[PDB]
C-alpha cells in the first residue's frame, strides 16, 4: 500500500526525482513496450465479464479514437477501463504536472490539445503513444496552475501546449482549430507538429499553416516526414508562394525545429535554412543520413543536436587543416596528434571513443591559432552539439577546445563513434 | 538480435501497435481457422515467430474473409446512403493499405526469426491494391460528375456502349462492308469482351481453343478458362498459370456466356440459306490436343485459321468512331498494369492440395477461391460488388427455361449423352458439359435479344416460331411490358441512370 502524504511531505528536488524517471506512465496498465514485444519467441494473443461490457459499451466509444490501436490483448483495455475514471484526478498525478509545470515543462513533455467528449480538453501521452490524463482548460488552469502561481505573474502564463496533428483525423483538425479559435486560446499552444503519413499537401496542414499567424507564442516547430520536410520548412530555392506556405512572419518567432523521422535532409544539391533567421536550436530526431557541408546554418543559432541517425558526413574540417599546415593525412595522424587525457577528458568517460589533440611542442603557437581558425569558420558560431547514437561517421570529428570544455559537445552513445580529435 | 534496433527505428510507437493488433486479428483468423495450430485451450496461447504461415495468398484471403467480403450476417443493410458508404469504403481502402502494410511488417519481422515461409510478392498485392483503388476511383467518377467535359462518356461506360451497338442486326450507320453479317459481329462481340472483360493481348486472344475453357466443379457459373504455359512463354520451370474466370451478368446484353453460346452456334450451323457455319465437328477421335486444339474459337478466312491484325484494328476504329471513342494504344492492344495473377509452379501446386494440408478448418477452394480463382479480381473484372460473396446475386433467374427447348437447340450433345459420355478424351465430354452450360446461358438470355433485337439473323429459319418459343418469350417479357423501369440491372454504380428504360434506349443509334 502506497502512502500519497509521505511521499507529497519530502521536498521537491526528490519529487522532481521521480517524476523524471517515472517518464509519463502514470498508470499501471501500461502497455508493453515495443522492446520485449520483438525479442521473444512468443506472441501474446487474446484467449468477458458483466462490468466489463458495460465500460466497452459505455465507456470505450468516447475513447475509441486514440485507445483502439490496443485492441491486441483487451485486457489491457478492461485494466485501463478503471484507471481511467479516476487517474486524472489523483494527488501524485497533479502533483507530477505542478512539479511539471513549477520546472518549465522539463519533468514530462509536451501536453497536447485533442478534441474528445465535445469539450476541446488537454491531453497527455506517454512514449508509447498513450493517452492517460485529459485535462479541460478550466480544469488545468483551476487545479494545477492556480495551485503553484500563487501570486507571481510571470508564472501564470501557460504557453508550452503542443498541437501535434496526425494524432487525429483532419476534420477533427477543423472542428479543434475552429473551437480554438472562437475562444482567444491561440496564445496557450506553444509549438506544433506535422504528420502527413510535387507541392501537394494535406487538408489537415493547409488549416494548421492558414492559422499559424494567429498565435503570437509559437516556438519549436517540428515536421516527421521527408516528402513534407522540403515542402514548407526547407528553402529548395523556392522564393515566391504567396499561399500554401508558412507565412514570413512566423518564421521569426520560432526557436528550434526538431526533424523527427527521415532518410536524408540534403534530398536536393543543399539543404538550407537560409530563412528562420532568429532560430536558436535544431533536433534530428531519427534522420538516416545528413551531411553538415549541406547545411547553410542561419546568422546567429547556437545548438545543433542530433540523435538516432545512421550515418554523418562531417563538416570535413580536416581537408581545409591538412591545407594550412601543409602535411599529408598519414603524416598528420602519424606526427601531429598527442591524445592528451589530463583531467577533464577523463572526466565524461567515453569509455569507446579515444579523445585527441594536436601538439603544443611541435606547431609554433601561430598556425596553430590558425588551425583553431579553420574550425571556427566551419562552425560558424555554434555551441551546443549532444551527439547521442549515431553510426560511422565518414570524416574524423574535429571539435574545437573552447567548446570541448565546458561539456559544450557531449557523445553520449558511442558505440560506433571513434577517434574524436579536438583543436 | 542485430536487426532489432532498425526494426522499432522504422516505425512511430502508433504504428507499431496499430500494426500489432492487425496482425493480432491476422493470427486470430489463422488459430480460428487452425492454419496454424493452437498449443491448449483455456490458456494464454503463444505462437512463435519461427513458424508462422505467411503468404500472398494467405494475406490477401485473410484481407478477402474479413475486410472485403462484408458478410455481416445481421448487420449487411447498412449500405444505404451514398454517402455513409463513401466514407465507410473510403475506411475499407485506408484499412486495406493498412493491413498490407502491417502484414508486410509482419513478414519482415519474421524473416529475422528464422521462418524461411513470409515471402510477400509483393506485386500480386499491389495489383490487389490498384484493383481496389479503380473500384473506388469508379465511384468517385460516379459520384463526381464535374470532373471533365466528358460526361457522357462518365453516364455510359466505353464497355456498355461498345456491346450494346455490337448487338444491332442493322449497320446502316455502323459499317456497310466490314459489319454485314450477324456472325461477324458477334465474334467482334466475342473478341471484345475477351479483351474488355479479359486483360489479355492479341496473340493470347489467338491462344484460346474450345478445350481450354474447364468448367466449375463448385459454383459452375464460371468460364475456366486455365491458361496452360508448358515452360515456354519467356520462362522455364513449367508453372506460370493465369487463371481467368466468366461470370452471367445481370444484363443480358453485356454477358460473354450468352454471346460466346451464340457465336458458336452460328459458326456449328450458322445460317441455314445465307451464312453457312463451319460444320459441326466430329468429337468421336478427338485426342486430347488433336482437333479441339486446332480448332480456333473464332474463325477467319480459312476455316481453321486466326485473321489478319488490321482488320481488327479497323474494326476498332469504325465502332470506335461509331461509338464516339478516342482510341489509344493502352486499352485495347497492349496488356494493361491492372490484369489478372499468374501463379508460379510452388504456390500452384501446393496451395491447392488439400490433402496435404487437411488440418485446415475450412479450405480455400471450397468457399473464397473457387476453383483456383482469386475473389476480388474475379467480381471486379465482371463489374459486380464482392462485398455479399455468398448472396442470391448471380442465382436470380425468374421463369426459367424449360426442358423441351433445351433439347430442340443443339441436338448432337444429346446425341452424345445417349451416347457413351465416358469413353471419349477429357477434353471431349468436357467440351459437351461446357456446351450444355452455355446452351442454358443462350436459352436463358435469348428471350431480352429477341425482344429488344427483332431483327437477328438466329430467327431467318421457320422452325423457331413454334408455341414454346412465343411462349417463353412472352413469359419472359411479361414483366418487362408495362413497368417504366428496367426490371434487370446493368452495373453496381449505374442502377440508378440506367434503371429507366429512356436512358438505356438511347444509347442505341439505330431503332431505339
Amino acid at each position: 500500500s502506497f502512502n500519497p502524504v509521505r511521499f507529497l511531505e519530502l521536498p521537491i528536488d526528490i519529487r522532481k526525482e521521480v517524476y523524471f524517471h517515472l517518464d509519463g506512465n502514470f498508470c499501471g496498465a501500461h502497455p508493453y513496450p515495443i522492446d520485449i514485444l520483438y525479442k521473444s519467441n512468443d506472441v501474446e494473443l487474446p484467449g468477458r465479464s458483466k462490468r466489463s461490457k458495460k465500460l466497452l459499451r459505455y465507456m470505450y466509444p468516447v475513447f475509441a479514437t486514440y485507445l483502439n490501436i490496443f485492441e491486441y490483448s483487451p485486457q489491457l483495455i478492461e485494466k485501463w477501463l478503471e484507471y481511467a475514471f479516476w487517474l486524472r484526478y489523483d494527488c501524485l498525478v497533479l502533483d507530477c504536472f505542478k512539479v511539471n509545470h513549477l520546472y518549465d515543462g522539463t519533468l514530462i513533455d509536451a501536453l497536447e490539445w485533442t478534441y474528445l467528449d465535445n469539450e476541446l480538453r488537454l491531453a497527455y501521452f506517454n512514449k508509447a503513444s498513450m493517452l492517460e490524463v485529459w485535462y479541460t482548460f478550466k480544469e488545468y488552469k483551476k487545479w494545477v496552475i492556480d495551485s503553484v502561481a500563487f501570486d507571481e505573474l510571470d508564472l501564470l502564463n501557460v504557453s508550452n501546449i503542443q498541437f501535434n496533428i496526425d494524432n487525429l483525423t483532419p476534420q477533427l483538425v477543423d472542428k479543434c482549430l475552429s473551437i480554438l479559435e472562437q475562444k482567444d486560446l491561440f496564445a496557450t499552444i506553444g509549438e506544433v507538429q506535422f504528420g502527413q503519413d510535387n507541392q501537394l499537401t494535406s487538408i489537415s496542414v493547409i488549416r494548421t499553416i492558414r492559422s499559424m499567424e494567429s498565435m503570437k507564442s509559437l516556438r519549436k516547430i517540428t515536421v516527421r516526414g521527408e516528402k513534407l520536410y522540403e515542402l514548407l520548412i526547407n528553402f529548395h530555392g523556392f522564393r515566391d508562394n504567396p499561399g500554401k506556405t508558412i507565412s514570413y512572419i512566423v518564421k521569426r518567432r520560432i526557436n528550434e525545429i526538431r526533424l523527427s523521422r527521415m532518410n536524408q535532409i540534403s534530398r536536393t544539391g543543399l539543404a538550407d535554412f537560409t530563412r528562420w533567421d532568429n532560430l536558436q536550436k535544431l533536433v534530428l530526431s531519427r534522420v538516416a543520413y545528413i551531411d553538415l557541408n549541406s547545411i547553410v546554418f542561419p546568422k546567429n543559432f547556437k545548438s545543433l543536436t542530433m540523435k538516432r541517425v545512421s550515418k554523418i558526413k562531417w563538416w570535413n574540417i580536416e581537408e581545409n587543416i591538412l591545407k594550412e599546415l601543409k602535411v599529408d593525412k598519414r603524416t598528420f595522424k602519424s606526427l601531429y596528434i598527442k591524445e592528451d587525457d589530463s583531467k577533464f577528458t577523463k572526466f565524461f568517460n567515453l569509455r569507446h571513443t579515444r579523445i585527441k589533440e594536436l601538439d603544443k611542442s611541435e606547431i609554433n603557437q601561430i598556425t596553430y591559432l590558425r588551425c583553431q581558425a579553420i574550425v571556427w569558420l566551419s562552425f560558424r558560431t555554434l555551441n551546443h552539439i549532444k551527439l547521442q547514437n549515431v553510426s560511422e561517421v565518414f570524416n574524423n570529428i574535429i571539435v574545437p577546445r573552447a567548446l570541448f570544455d565546458s561539456k559544450r559537445v557531449e557523445i553520449y552513445r558511442c558505440e560506433k563513434i571513434s577517434q574524436v580529435l579536438v583543436i | 538480435e542485430d536487426r532489432f534496433q532498425e526494426l522499432v527505428d522504422s516505425l512511430k510507437p502508433r504504428t507499431a501497435h496499430q500494426y500489432k493488433t492487425y496482425y493480432t486479428k491476422y493470427i486470430q483468423w489463422c488459430q480460428l481457422n487452425q492454419i496454424i495450430p493452437t498449443p491448449e485451450d483455456n490458456s494464454v496461447n503463444s505462437v512463435p515467430y519461427k513458424d508462422l504461415p505467411i503468404s500472398a495468398e494467405l494475406i490477401h484471403w485473410f484481407l478477402l474473409d474479413t475486410l472485403i467480403t462484408d458478410d455481416k450476417p445481421g448487420e449487411k443493410r447498412e449500405e444505404t446512403e451514398d454517402l455513409d458508404e463513401e466514407e465507410e469504403n473510403s475506411f475499407k481502402i485506408a484499412t486495406l493499405k493498412k493491413i498490407i502494410g502491417s502484414l508486410n511488417f509482419l513478414s519482415k519481422l519474421c524473416k529475422v526469426h528464422e521462418n524461411p515461409n513470409a515471402n510477400i510478392d509483393t506485386k500480386y498485392l499491389e495489383s490487389v491494391t490498384k484493383l481496389h483503388t479503380h473500384w473506388i476511383d469508379s465511384q468517385k467518377a460516379i459520384t463526381t460528375n464535374e470532373t471533365n467535359n466528358t460526361n457522357t462518356q462518365v453516364l455510359c461506360p466505353p464497355l456498355l456502349k461498345v456491346s450494346l451497338n455490337l448487338w444491332n442486326p442493322e449497320t446502316n450507320h455502323l459499317s456497310e462492308k466490314f459489319f454485314k453479317t450477324c456472325s461477324e459481329k458477334l465474334r467482334f462481340l466475342v473478341d471484345f469482351q475477351l479483351r474488355s472483360y479479359l486483360n489479355l493481348s492479341f496473340e493470347e486472344r489467338s491462344k484460346i481453343r474450345f478445350g481450354s475453357l474447364k468448367l466449375g466443379k463448385r459454383d459452375r457459373d464460371a468460364i475456366i478458362y486455365h491458361k496452360v504455359t508448358h515452360s515456354a512463354e519467356k520462362k522455364d520451370t513449367p508453372g506460370h498459370h493465369q487463371l481467368l474466370a466468366l461470370l452471367p451478368q445481370d444484363c443480358p446484353f453485356i454477358c460473354p456466356q450468352t454471346t460466346l453460346a451464340a457465336y458458336l452456334y452460328l459458326r456449328f450451323y450458322g445460317i441455314p440459306s445465307v451464312s453457312k457455319g463451319d460444320g459441326f465437328p466430329n468429337l468421336n477421335a478427338d485426342e486430347n490436343g488433336s482437333l479441339l486444339q486446332d480448332i480456333p474459337i473464332l474463325r477467319g478466312k480459312s476455316l481453321t485459321t486466326y485473321p489478319r491484325e488490321e482488320t481488327f484494328s479497323n474494326y476498332y476504329t469504325t465502332v470506335f468512331r461509331y461509338c464516339h471513342l478516342p482510341y489509344k494504344r493502352r486499352e485495347y492492344f497492349n496488356k494493361c498494369n491492372l490484369v489478372y495473377p499468374t501463379w508460379d509452379e510452388d504456390t500452384f501446386r501446393t496451395f491447392f492440395n488439400e490433402e496435404n494440408h487437411g488440418n485446415w478448418l475450412e479450405q480455400p477452394e471450397a468457399f473464397a477461391f473457387p476453383d483456383k480463382i482469386p475473389f476480388d479480381f474475379k467480381k471486379i473484372m465482371n463489374f459486380k460488388s464482392p462485398y455479399t460473396s455468398y448472396s442470391t446475386n448471380a442465382k436470380k433467374d425468374p421463369f426459367p427455361p424449360p426442358k423441351d427447348l433445351l433439347v430442340q437447340i443443339f441436338p448432337e450433345i444429346d446425341e452424345y449423352k445417349r451416347h457413351d459420355y465416358e469413353g471419349l478424351s477429357q477434353n471431349s465430354r468436357d467440351f459437351l458439359d461446357l456446351m450444355e452450360v452455355l446452351r442454358e446461358r443462350f436459352l436463358s438470355n435469348l428471350p431480352w435479344i429477341y425482344k429488344f433485337f427483332p431483327n437477328h439473323d438466329i430467327f431467318q429459319d421457320p422452325i423457331f416460331g413454334n408455341s414454346d418459343f412465343q411462349s417463353y418469350f412472352n413469359d419472359k417479357t411479361i414483366h418487362s411490358k408495362g413497368s417504366p423501369i428496367l426490371s434487370f440491372d446493368i452495373l453496381p454504380g449505374f442502377n440508378k441512370i440506367y434503371k429507366n428504360k429512356t436512358n438505356f434506349y438511347s444509347l442505341l443509334i439505330e431503332r431505339p
